[PDB]
């Protein structure tokens, strides 16, 4: 009551929807429970109750009944949507954000998921591996114990171990290399 | 030439600012202009520009030349809305004299600072400056002082958010120290007082621009910046989302928004998160994400002081602040860095009527001379003070360890808390069984036999609960339901405190 | 000590003291002679920015009499941090040896005349005009320039008339110090 | 030239204000100067002058000339006592640009207005002016608004 | 108690006292109930209780007993004083 809020009168949402390697032009408008969406000239009508908290969202698209799951959302437009069992990555920007985003530098960093370092100083009490051992994503590799706590270090890469640099009984600090994957 | 022609010519120049060639370079470096940044931040069409025709009045050192007469004098100021909610903004334009601060520059920013305080609307600044404009001399120093005075006056009255979108040097680097949150853009923004040129000239140390004041340094090591975002477009998209959490003024209650997440659902996933073995760590974030509405959590300083987690979330539509321990890092112990981040967050949320939820799992304090000589005592008092003086709802749940003085520091009930829940795995004691029993039975025979009896009686949450320290012991799966119930009845809470000119925080 | 520069440790001790004295209605007297901030990675990585804001905040929010005298240097942002008049100060005196500037003559002139010939000749003119307390005083930054021998008399006069000072501030549940 | 010499030279000019010949005319007309009026009004020795070294910053229309640089910019401001009781005063000096009001002129008067309100002391003004200083234009109009 | 008042430390009052057509140089100092007044080099001591409301003011000047009446006073220094029956105008 102190600060009136005025809902923007947005009649049309102009979106740039990037899939794998294509960018599609999509314009949507709301008519209540149904969104009228033009996808590169094709007219679709998506009707739902749009309960945004449920893990299962039931939609009807031009009479076709679909069930989809939204697994993650980011403010930057990234959405992870499971459609017919497969997770698709879509980046939805507004027209303005997409037009200006072209001015950003395409910097690329290195993925160093094969280099497993100690997150915490202490003594190494277990190593689950030797070179050649299979490693799954999330697999425990090393356990380092200090401050009456065992800090389990897991792999971020599937593969086999190339080298084990620190053994049980060794003392390691923060940032020291424990195991190197292939 | 008619007056209308002159007006149109000034409008066209104000939009170009420093000129098209400068704008071209602005994009080459990977940066947006000050006006493009505002268009992204605010609701389309909601922005109204003020004082677009103001120019500097300095005539010395050639400043009277027509080539220096840039309408707008390096800042874009005005008002708008984000999702229908009133907000004031300003953005510094680097293409006009390097974004340096003039007398008139500050004046325009102060004007926005005064309107926002009077009506009670947040101010979001987009900072990018090369420092003081030396051609005017001491006029720019008064500019900084007036801005600083407004930033202090607005504290606890309206939220103040500062997003850094480029380099910042000289006196300008202190405004984010007075606002509530500071955000940066990775590899684009800097915060320093003097550049590497001065460090090399004064002392025999070798440093580059990124090492001295880059975004990675301030979000990972110094604890100055609350979060860095990858680029300009993502930074403003996340800023809109962050804005939606906060009230417009401290006179307003925490905002409540439409929510589809049933408030009475259970979370069975919690019953097995906490191991029975005391030396096994777990990820506190798994608990936070499962309790909060629709599993959305906004984490602050993800890479700094990782042993304590603070951030924003909603429960049943209402914005709440969450503080908790992270047992994975340094056993969940308190240290200097964690106390600084915690106290700052708690105090902001209290000032703007945002309830606090505390997830306690803390075995004590980080030992060692690194902390003793660092003033761990003086710094730990900051977090205890921030909780003890709070007047907003405080809901504490203890998930496992609470040993020693850390029990009270992490918002215990005897600090005017509202409710305090324990999970069956909680243990509240002055210290663990080993220390307590060897000290109690010091020099006695059959200490291990006495320890077995001690553990059976005291290694559990009951000797504290039966004395009134804990209100209930709940199945972890019900945690969300219990918190939701408390938040919706403590929201009308009001308390009185003795009058004091101001608070006296231990510092 | 350290040329009179501000650093992390000095800001912590200063802010704490200023805040106590303000809370219990004890007037403040400031003796300014500060060339800037202590440079170096030891301070940058230590949060010198976050910590320096503590002393600026402690002075800016003060409501008790504040009497500042500048005895010599006041360069850069340190001028305002050390309780400058534009932070709701009551009086600000300079001694004839005071110099108020964004930076010293060397930095200011080489930056202003960057790439120009006869910079040293321009520096001589710059020093004669700006290396003194006058370009600040004529703009209202300084109330008077006093013979140092009279400092005590001037302060005593101000304290005995500012003691009845009362000001108002917008209501706030509590203050929000930068920490 | 040392800084102390420059300071002394500014002090001497601030006391003369518009100059001795103007002061002579001031007396010929039967008027006292702004500083003589304050000395009569306030308890002897109680007056403390503020901002005596402030000068205008206008450079247009020849205002940058040394001949126009009058320390004090046509007002004498400060504080004192009458019979032991605190009072703030200001007095406009007609001998400097006719006593016309500049931006800086008003600023100094406003400064006195703010200190007096904060402590709770009366303000006594001695007014004498030819109106706005047209060389600055709209700066003097803002001056009036702030005083009002 | 809010605004302390400090009595000026005036040790000597230097006055210019105009009578009919002459201007005299008078310097006075207070020593309590008695004023020590030098009138063009002559030393006089005026002792009284100085009750300023009474129509009759009794003074003793160097042992000489006088009664005077102050009939009017102005801020500009004008005073009308009756001395030995005659009203004298002094500024
Ligand atoms: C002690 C104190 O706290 S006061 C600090 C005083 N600060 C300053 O005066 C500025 C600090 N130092 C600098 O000038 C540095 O160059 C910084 C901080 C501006 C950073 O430099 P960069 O980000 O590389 O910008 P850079 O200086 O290259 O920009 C060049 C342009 O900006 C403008 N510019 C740069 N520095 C300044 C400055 N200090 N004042 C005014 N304009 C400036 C110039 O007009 C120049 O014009 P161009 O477009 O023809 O090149
Ligand atoms: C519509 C409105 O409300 S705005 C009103 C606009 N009116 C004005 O500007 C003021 C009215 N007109 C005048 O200027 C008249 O001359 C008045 C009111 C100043 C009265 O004039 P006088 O009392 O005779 O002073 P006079 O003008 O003779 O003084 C002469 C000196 O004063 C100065 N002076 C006089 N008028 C002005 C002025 N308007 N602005 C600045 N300086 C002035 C001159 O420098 C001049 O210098 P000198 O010493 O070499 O002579
Ligand atoms: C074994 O050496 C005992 C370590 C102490 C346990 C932890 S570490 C820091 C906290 N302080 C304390 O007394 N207990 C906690
Ligand atoms: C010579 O190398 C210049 C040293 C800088 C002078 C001092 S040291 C720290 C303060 N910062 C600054 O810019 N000036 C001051």
């Amino acid at each position: 009551s102190r600060m009136p809020v005025i809902k923007p009168d947005i009649a049309n949402w102009e979106l740039s929807v990037k899939l794998h390697d294509k960018v599609h032009t999509v314009v949507a408008s709301n008519n209540g429970s149904v969104f009228s969406v033009e996808v590169d000239g094709s007219k679709l009508n998506v009707t739902s109750t749009w309960n945004l908290a449920s893990p299962l969202l039931s939609v009807s698209v031009d009479g076709t009944q679909r069930t989809v799951q939204c697994l993650s959302r980011e403010a930057g437009g990234n959405m992870s949507i499971q459609f017919l069992g497969t997770v698709y990555k879509v980046n939805i920007l507004t027209r303005l954000a997409a037009e200006l985003n072209k001015f950003m530098l395409e910097k690329v960093t290195e993925d160093t998921s094969s280099v497993l370092r100690s997150p915490m100083p202490g003594v190494v009490v277990a190593v689950s591996v030797k070179p050649g051992d299979a490693v799954a994503e999330g697999q425990e590799i090393c356990v380092i114990e200090a401050m009456k706590m065992q800090n389990s270090m897991t792999a971020g890469k599937t593969g086999t171990v190339k080298s084990v640099h620190c053994q049980a009984g060794d003392t390691v600090g923060e940032g020291d290399l424990l195991v190197e994957l292939e | 030439t008619s007056v209308n022609e002159r007006i149109e010519n000034k409008r066209r120049t104000a939009l170009l600012g420093g000129g098209q060639r400068r704008i071209d370079a602005q994009h080459k470096r990977g940066k947006l202009t000050a006006r493009e940044r505002i268009s992204l931040l605010l609701d389309p069409g909601s922005f109204v520009e003020s004082d677009m025709f103001v120019e500097h009045r300095c005539a010395d050192f050639g400043m009277a030349a027509d080539k220096n007469k840039f309408p707008g004098d390096s800042v874009v100021t005005g008002r708008g809305r984000i999702n229908g909610r009133l907000v004031y903004v300003f953005s510094q334009d680097f293409t006009v004299f390097g974004g340096s601060l003039s007398g008139a520059h500050a004046q325009k920013i102060c004007k926005i600072m005064d309107q926002a305080i009077t009506v009670g609307a947040p101010v979001i600044g987009l900072n990018d400056s090369g420092g003081a404009r030396i051609q005017e001399g001491v006029e720019s120093l008064a500019g900084y002082a007036d801005i600083f005075l407004r930033n202090v006056t607005a504290s606890g009255v309206i939220p103040q958010i500062s997003l850094i979108m480029g380099p910042c040097a000289g006196g300008a680097v202190y405004s984010p120290a007075l606002t509530d949150f500071t955000f940066m853009v990775k590899d684009t923004s800097y915060l320093f007082i003097t550049g590497p040129d001065v460090v090399k000239s004064v002392t025999n140390e070798d440093v580059t621009q990124e090492e001295l004041g880059g975004a990675k340094t301030h979000t990972t090591m110094s604890g100055v910046a609350h979060r860095a975002f990858e680029n300009d477009v993502d930074a403003l998209c996340n800023l809109r989302d962050f804005f939606n959490y906060l009230p417009l003024s401290s006179q307003d209650p925490a905002p409540v928004r439409e929510c589809h997440d049933p408030s009475d659902r259970l979370v069975p996933e919690l019953d097995t998160i906490v191991p029975l073995e005391s030396t096994k760590a777990y990820n506190m974030v798994d608990i936070i994400h499962s309790v909060v509405d629709e599993r959305e959590f906004f984490e602050i300083m993800p890479n700094y002081a990782k042993n304590i987690i603070v951030g924003f979330a909603r429960m049943n539509g209402r914005t709440v602040g969450i503080v908790g321990n992270q047992p994975k890092v340094a056993s969940g112990c308190l240290d200097i860095n964690s106390s600084v981040k915690g106290a700052r967050f708690v105090r902001f949320c209290d000032a703007f009527n945002i309830p606090l939820i505390t997830f306690v799992d803390v075995p004590g304090f980080l030992p060692g001379t690194a902390q003793e000589y660092g003033g761990i005592i003086r710094h730990g008092a900051k977090l205890l003070y921030a909780f003890a003086e709070a007047t907003v709802p405080k809901v504490t749940v203890i998930t496992r360890k609470a040993y020693g003085g850390a029990y009270d520091v992490m918002s215990s009930k005897h600090l005017c808390g509202d409710t305090n829940y324990a999970w069956p795995t909680a243990e509240i004691a002055v210290m663990g069984a080993k220390g307590a029993v060897e000290i109690i039975f010091k020099g006695h025979e059959n200490v291990e036999a006495a320890q077995a009896e001690y553990i059976e009686k005291f290694a559990n949450p009951f000797p504290a609960a039966v004395r009134g320290f804990v209100d209930d012991i709940i199945q972890p799966s019900s945690t969300r339901a219990r918190i939701c119930c408390d938040l919706d009845v403590l929201a009308s809470k009001k308390v009185q405190r003795p009058w004091r000119k101001h608070a006296n925080i231990p510092l």
